[PDB]
């Protein structure tokens, strides 16, 4: 096909405000400040060769420790799984390779096309190592990517910023805004 | 900390008339202050918030104002359910405080 | 609605755990707020604790006298006091923050309030 | 100013590539003394922090920003080789 660039969004993107420049500070998180949301994800091209399938990883949901009762809303543990790349799978589009359904309850972090889906990335070094070295025999890999938006995540902090790290603000500043960057 | 104070500990009214009670701040606190009206055997009811709103439940007769430091309660045509202390309390920094109370009493011969 | 504990006497020195049971909402989102009121007297902050981590502020007054916890698994808030004494008999109450984790635009649930005598 | 690193590139990567330790512009040519090796790295090219959610609660189907906890991690992931000569030193 000719050249071109896609685009991706979600009518209901968790993203409260626009912290790349702000005048005030912004007001205060309400229910659902979630916005249509659209952008280009990350360039990718590759191409593996070789006579067993290819195999990548990506961040899911690690299993817990048996200990703590993980509490309700607690922040999940991470894992790197290794897995095999299936025809159909997503490429990481700059959000990184994780499970993003079973690592986000939101379901409106990302664009509705990797929004329930895993993006994975294929595990190189894994593979070179192999011994026979037959999952890939050759490749080629072109990624770039650069930040188009900072923004801000609604939502409820999970882990609160350590007052160590700053000065009690006021009146407006009295409470914290949304540290969670995206 | 910031000090919150009323005028008076204590009004003689009438039933029927209006009423105020206002509060000044050591410090601007910015319209962030709360009214509650507490009777002698519970737990102190909140009226306003953000020294202006209503919350759900309370009679419109009741009403807030001011800014920077200074805030006042307002009761129009007091009810006899009316008489009770009023406290206003300070949320814009830690410790939160509370104003010593303002005592309604009704006036009689 | 928020349950609160029976009325206590303790003797000077002694020490007192009363909790504040949450009911009708979803607590591992709210922080819970302590206040203390002596007899004929006015209301005055003890604390606030975020359940989750333990994480609490302390007012100065109350800081080796207070003590925060609670128990997510149930949803209920605790206060203990130490070192009992005639300056700490008074009716304690519990309330809820009215904007989940921030502690702003005033308590908008409060316990019926728990009676403490020192004697 | 803000600071801003444009984009990032593979073809500008200075990792996954092997560094041949031929000859050296010091003295010291490689030798690993102590039989100590430091290799010091900083590599902002994979960056990407990942924010994950939980929920407080399954159950209703209406978004309330209060029944997700958010929170953010970030993952590394390194694999050091080297080659190494045997050498001896007429003491």
């Amino acid at each position: 096909q000719p050249l071109g660039v896609g685009i991706s969004g979600h009518p209901l993107l968790n993203k409260l405000d626009d912290t790349e420049n702000a005048s005030a500070y912004a007001a205060n998180a309400g229910v659902d400040n979630r916005e249509c949301i659209s952008m280009d994800y990350k360039q990718t091209q590759l191409c593996l060769i070789g006579c067993k399938p290819p195999i990548g990883e990506h961040w899911g949901k690690g299993s817990p420790c048996t200990q703590v009762a993980v509490q309700p809303g607690d922040c999940p543990p991470l894992e790197l799984i290794n897995t095999v790349i299936q025809d159909g799978d997503m490429v990481d589009t700059g959000f990184g390779a994780m499970d993003f359904t079973t690592l986000q309850a939101n379901k409106s972090e990302v664009p509705l096309d990797i929004c329930t889906s895993i993006c994975k990335y294929p595990d190189y070094i894994k593979m070179v190592s192999e011994p026979y070295g037959d999952s890939l025999f050759f490749y080629l890999r072109r990624e770039q990517m650069f930040v188009r938006h900072l923004f801000n995540r609604a939502g409820t902090v999970g882990e609160n910023v350590p007052d160590d790290l700053y000065i009690k603000g006021s009146g407006s500043t009295a409470n914290l805004a949304s540290s969670n960057y995206f | 900390d910031i000090v919150m104070t009323q005028s008076p500990s204590y009004l003689s009214v009438s039933l029927g008339g209006r009423v105020t009670i206002t509060c000044k701040a050591s410090d601007h606190i910015n319209n962030w202050l709360a009214w509650y009206q507490q009777k002698p055997g519970n737990a102190p009811r909140l009226l306003i918030s953000g020294a202006t709103s209503l919350e759900t439940g309370v009679p419109s007769r009741f009403s807030g104002s001011g800014s920077g430091k200074d805030f006042t309660l307002s009761i129009t045509s007091l009810q006899t359910e009316d008489v009770a202390t009023y406290h206003c309390q300070q949320y814009w920094s830690t410790p939160l405080t509370f104003g010593a109370g303002t005592k309604l009493e009704l006036k009689r011969a | 609605q928020l349950q609160q504990s029976g009325a206590e006497l303790v003797r000077p020195g002694s020490s007192v755990k009363i909790s504040c049971k949450a009911s009708g909402y979803a607590f591992s989102s709210y922080w819970m707020n302590w206040v203390k009121q002596r007899p004929g007297q006015g209301l005055e902050w003890i604390g606030q604790i975020y359940p989750g981590d333990g994480a609490t502020n302390y007012n100065g007054k109350f800081k080796g006298k207070a003590t925060l916890t609670a128990d997510k698994s149930s949803s209920t808030a605790f206060m203990q006091i130490s070192s009992l004494t005639s300056e700490d008999s008074a009716v304690y109450f519990c309330a809820r923050p009215y904007r989940y984790d921030g502690g702003v635009y005033a308590m908008d649930y409060w316990g019926q309030g728990t009676s403490v005598t020192v004697s | 100013p803000t600071p801003s690193g444009s984009m990032v590139t593979s073809d500008a990567q200075i990792f996954n590539k092997p560094y041949w330790l031929q000859r050296a512009q010091g003295h010291n040519n490689g030798i690993c003394w102590g039989n100590q090796l430091f290799v010091t790295v900083v590599d902002t090219t994979r960056s990407t922090n990942m924010s994950l959610c939980a929920a407080i609660s399954t159950s209703e189907t209406t978004y309330k920003n209060t029944n997700f906890k958010e929170y953010l991690r970030h993952g590394e992931e390194y694999d050091l080789q080297f080659i190494f000569q045997l050498c001896k030193i007429t003491l």
